[PDB]
């Protein structure tokens, strides 16, 4: 027998998630890719990313501590 | 290995502006290696940040430092989690005084609970615990350069999550009661993922494993590594295709609610047969308040069928069952949803999620390694409603 019995709690929430429970990251490691630009910008790539929404996108990593702001950088 | 960096008001916009476009919250962790004559936290290149954040309009949280539990190992300095927390506490004056003075922050981004990472994690939450919002931590299964397909599979490994769930928690319970614990960046293996596994249908058996246990045990928020990068663990590889896991992660946003309830298996073997009921997502258009969504994943080599208990045995019951697309079977990069292949319509068009819809009465077949979400139409839970 390959038959097998469920039990189930529904008395009340045991927790409660975030509506954002599902989240993501981009690695702090993306941001030292030249095609940084080109590959955030890309609309397929937003268009995945709006179907995991409402989210969190976490940016950081190891690099998080190897990055430093440069107002002047291009 | 390990080289300073910079990046440009240009990289910040590229990053908010993906976020935004997105419908996406950033976090933003800032640099904590930056440090002054007597290690204390150098606020400097943070403030330049803040201000060009708050002088274009841009909403985001914050984190600081990234697993400072291996900074010796990265960086050859040791910063102590007392010294961490008076960090955070000197960067949350900095987002009070800042445009956006309910801006969030989040920490300490440690790795999984060890002895002296357990110990930085208690001295940090003692210091600095009163700002932070959510503590973070991070969790692998595997180094991705020797994890095998078998480990992909295997219920002893997935079982390891549980005890540093419970660690983390006899931690933030002994120091910040109630505070809530997300997992800040976590996937199935480091190293950028296992080779033909991260990427593949077999990621699957850890992803919503790691969901359900995270749901089920009190985790509010888990983090994918990564929706875009060069690890293997990526959602989206960088011909922007979606792997398996991404699929399943839009199955489980469109049909898992916030209410997090309990299923079991009598008889008690809670190893290969694995379940997780929430109240269905109450976003989807299909479903109405008091439905359950139950996900179910089967690490048997031979298919379950699962009997609902009462009040649920007769009620229309909707089935989500995710397949891999062949030849390459559980290393496959396609997934097909009740035998249909799931593939964008067009580079702006996710297609539908087609249900099938079960008989009444049946029982919920379930395949050899596969997992399956499903939706209990009408099951009129009052803890739903
Ligand atoms: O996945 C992890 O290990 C993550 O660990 C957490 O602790 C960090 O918070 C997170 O940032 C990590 O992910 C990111 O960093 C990983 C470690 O990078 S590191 O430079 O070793 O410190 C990174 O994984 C590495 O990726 C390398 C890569 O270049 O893609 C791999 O490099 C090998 O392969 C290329 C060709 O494919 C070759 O040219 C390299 O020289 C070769 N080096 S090798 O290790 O000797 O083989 C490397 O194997 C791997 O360790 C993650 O990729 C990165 N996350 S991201 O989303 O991909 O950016
Ligand atoms: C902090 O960093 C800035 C910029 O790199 C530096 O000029 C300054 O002297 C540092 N401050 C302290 C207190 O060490
Ligand atoms: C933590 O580090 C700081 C700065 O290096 C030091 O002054 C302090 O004594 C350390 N705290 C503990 C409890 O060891
Ligand atoms: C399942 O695993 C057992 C235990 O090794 C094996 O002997 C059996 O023949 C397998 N069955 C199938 C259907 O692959
Ligand atoms: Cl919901």
């Amino acid at each position: 027998q390959d038959v097998v019995d469920l039990d189930f709690f529904t008395q009340e929430p045991l927790h409660l998630v975030s509506p954002s429970f599902l989240s993501v990251t981009i690695d702090a490691n993306l941001a030292t890719d030249p095609r940084f630009l080109i590959l955030l910008g890309s609309p397929k790539l937003r268009t995945l990313a709006r179907g995991l929404s409402p989210a969190y996108l976490r940016f950081g990593g190891t690099k998080t501590d190897f990055l430093i702001f440069d107002p002047k950088k291009e | 290995k390990f080289k300073n960096s910079t990046y440009s008001r240009s990289s910040v916009d590229v990053l908010y502006t993906f976020a935004n476009c997105s419908g996406l919250d950033l976090i933003f962790g800032l640099n904590a290696l930056l440090r002054t004559a007597d290690l204390q936290w150098n606020s400097s290149n943070a403030q330049l940040l803040l201000d060009y954040c708050s002088s274009k309009g841009y909403n985001i949280s914050w984190e600081l430092g990234n697993e400072p539990n291996s900074f010796l190992k990265k960086a050859d300095i040791f910063i102590n989690g007392s010294q961490l927390g008076e960090d955070f506490i000197q960067l949350h004056k900095l987002l009070r005084k800042s445009t956006f003075k309910n801006a969030k922050l989040y920490g300490p981004d440690v790795g999984q609970p060890r002895r002296k990472t357990a110990k930085m994690l208690k001295s940090f939450l003692k210091a600095g615990g009163e700002v932070i919002d959510s503590v973070t931590w991070h969790h692998y299964y595997l180094n991705g350069r020797t994890a095998t397909r078998e480990d992909f599979l295997n219920p002893d490994v997935l079982d390891i999550f549980i005890s540093s769930v419970q660690k983390v928690f006899q931690v933030v319970e002994s120091t910040r009661p109630g505070k809530k614990v997300w997992l800040g960046e976590t996937s199935s293996a480091y190293g950028g993922g296992a080779p033909l596994l991260s990427d593949t249908f077999a990621a699957g058996f850890m992803w919503l494993d790691k969901l359900g246990l995270s749901a089920r045990m009190g985790i509010e928020v888990v983090m994918r590594q990564v929706f875009f990068g060069a690890g293997n663990y990526h959602l989206v590889d960088e011909n922007f295709d979606p792997l398996p896991d991404y699929w399943l992660s839009l199955l489980f946003k469109k049909l898992v609610g916030t209410k997090v309830l309990m299923a079991s298996v009598q008889g008690s073997k809670r190893r290969k047969l694995r379940v997780y009921l929430h109240c269905t997502n109450t976003d989807n258009p299909r479903y109405k308040e008091g439905d359950l969504t139950l996900y179910a994943i089967n690490l048997h080599n031979v298919t379950k069928y699962l009997r609902l208990p009462y009040p649920f045995s007769n009620k229309q019951v909707d089935k989500y069952l995710l397949r891999p697309l062949g030849p390459h079977g559980l290393l496959s990069k396609s997934v097909q949803l009740n035998g249909l292949t799931l593939k964008m319509v067009d580079d702006q068009t996710l297609p539908p999620l087609m249900e099938k819809p079960l008989r009444p009465g049946s029982s919920l077949g379930l395949p050899a390694f596969s997992y399956s979400f499903f939706v209990i139409r009408n099951a009129k839970v009052a803890a739903c409603i």
